[PDB]
């Protein structure tokens, strides 16, 4: 069964650098 | 009992080519103009809706739930919540957390210590909206030393560090912490049958799992609405206080315009409103102090920003009441996010289908909104499926595993429901990258190097759709 790349959905704060 | 929606069989036969079943074209989401009627200056500093708990029974008083979700109340502060429930806030003290998981990952924001409720450019020349907040990472042990030693030192701007969005998601690592939170009334619990986010079926970190904040004075969370406009629950652990600034959902268009005018992105940017600008624009601002043990409920779509006044920790997560208002605002933001190329971390299509599987909905307005979403997406899926077969493009059964997350387009970040367009990751024959239909076709006109995976049996979706009917009250 094909393996799909994924990223963990996550709440996070803005960043400016 | 009147049905206004076609059956799944009728939807399917419509897609197989005469008359239309629905418009399908829809006014594009947009930011609201300043609310009408305008508020006079004497109404721009309203008191915060408050609940004063004394006894455990007070917290489980049913009307409390309805007070918090009332759309006219943008925020509710529930005073004395920890004390009423006899919650052991000590389980979330810096000392206790470090002892539990000394090496735990802590994301950090480094910021300038700004005076009062203001935000000045680094030279201290002029107030600006841009909020300098730079990312780094540390351990809970190291941030703890910084916080604790800070609390000793105290007793043209300084730099401070803020431990933020620390994930307390692992029940093995935080067993006692998380068990303590099951003492809460159902409507603010991280997990409950009445919480839409408990029907997602997979983890969204910080939304349906707990996040911790470790703060020193001046630590700021800049202006935002929650992801997909879900309500937020926040408990201050202490020992110090936090100050909250809140603007009603209806003014989010006005704040959006302020951001743009200050060359900042409303949805993704880092911005700290100038209260004097808001006052001149007749935007009302609720402002209050959250003490240790006080719970803050941020209603759906409420715009807010926060700063620590003392040294303290907070814990927080999202909840989604089973209401037309919450569902409407979540869908609106999902659609606006698409237009803005911003990822919705709540996969509203995936979620709506789970809601349809799991929840008997008795409110006609909410029922109609959900079924309308099912209709639009069922039609989109069948239409695409028919097109692909007409093109002789094969559809490979992929299915879903228990708890599998919703997938998103690696390019535009839109949720990709049911039919996944996948092509190999660079230099890999093992790993595949999900694309939406549009993005797949712009890489390959005819989908040459793409495979189409199907996650749900169409017969399954058709059944869920047909079985989703208005429940009796
Ligand atoms: O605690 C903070 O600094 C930020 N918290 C929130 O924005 C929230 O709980 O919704
Ligand atoms: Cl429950
Ligand atoms: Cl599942
Ligand atoms: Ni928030
Ligand atoms: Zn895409």
């Amino acid at each position: 069964r094909k393996q799909l790349a994924t990223k963990a959905a996550r709440k996070s704060a803005p960043a400016t650098g | 009992s009147v049905s206004i929606y076609p059956s799944s069989a009728e939807v399917l036969k419509a897609c197989r080519n005469n008359s239309s079943i629905l418009l399908d074209k829809c006014p594009p989401p947009r930011p609201p103009s300043s609310p009408y009627p305008p508020l006079p200056k004497d109404k721009l500093n309203p008191p915060t809706p408050s609940i004063y708990l004394e006894n455990k029974r007070d917290a489980f008083f049913p009307p409390l739930h309805q007070f918090c979700t009332n759309p006219n109340n943008p925020v509710t502060v529930i005073r004395g919540l920890a004390g009423a429930l006899k919650l052991d806030l000590g389980l979330f003290s810096t000392k206790t957390l470090v002892e539990a998981n000394n090496e735990h990952m802590v994301e950090v924001r480094t910021q300038l210590l700004q005076p009062a409720d203001e935000n000045w450019d680094p030279t201290g020349t002029k107030k600006i909206w841009h909020c300098e907040s730079n990312r780094s990472h540390t351990t809970i042990a190291k941030y703890a030393q910084y916080q604790a030693s800070s609390f000793q030192e105290s007793l043209p701007f300084k730099t401070i560090k803020f431990g933020t969005n620390i994930d307390l998601s692992d029940d093995k690592k935080w067993k006692l912490q998380l068990h303590e939170l099951t003492k809460l009334p159902a409507f603010v619990r991280v997990v409950s049958a009445g919480n839409l986010l408990s029907h997602v079926g997979h983890t969204i970190l910080g939304m349906n799992t707990v996040q911790l904040y470790m703060k020193v004075p001046g630590s700021r969370t800049p202006g935002h609405q929650e992801n997909n406009n879900f309500c937020s629950v926040n408990i201050n652990i202490g020992p110090g206080d936090c100050e909250w600034f809140v603007v009603p959902e209806g003014y989010w268009g006005v704040l959006n315009d302020f951001c743009e005018k200050n060359n900042l992105n409303f949805l993704m940017g880092s911005w700290w409103p100038n209260l004097e600008d808001l006052y001149e624009a007749n935007v009302p601002v609720y402002r209050f102090i959250q003490r240790p043990g006080d719970l803050v409920w941020i209603n759906a779509g409420t715009v807010h920003w926060v700063q620590a006044i003392g040294w303290c920790n907070n814990i927080a997560w999202n909840v989604g009441p089973l209401t037309a208002c919450q569902y409407k605002l979540a869908v609106e933001r999902y659609e606006w996010n698409k237009l803005q190329s911003v990822k919705s971390i709540v996969p509203m299509v995936h979620l709506s289908w789970n809601m349809a599987r799991n929840i008997k909905v008795s409110d006609p307005k909410l029922f109609e909104m959900i079924k309308y979403c099912l209709l639009r997406t069922l039609k989109q899926c069948q239409t695409l499926r028919e097109a692909l077969i007409a093109a002789g493009k094969e559809i490979i059964w992929h299915g879903r595993t228990k708890e599998e997350p919703a997938h998103y387009c690696s390019i535009c970040e839109v949720e990709v429901f049911d039919l996944l367009f996948v092509t190999n990751e660079s230099n890999s024959r093992k790993t595949y990258i999900v694309h939406c239909q549009d993005c797949a076709r712009k890489t390959s006109g005819n989908l040459e190097n793409f495979v189409v995976l199907e996650q749900y049996k169409m017969e399954d979706l058709m059944q869920v759709y047909d079985q989703f009917t208005l429940a009796p009250p």
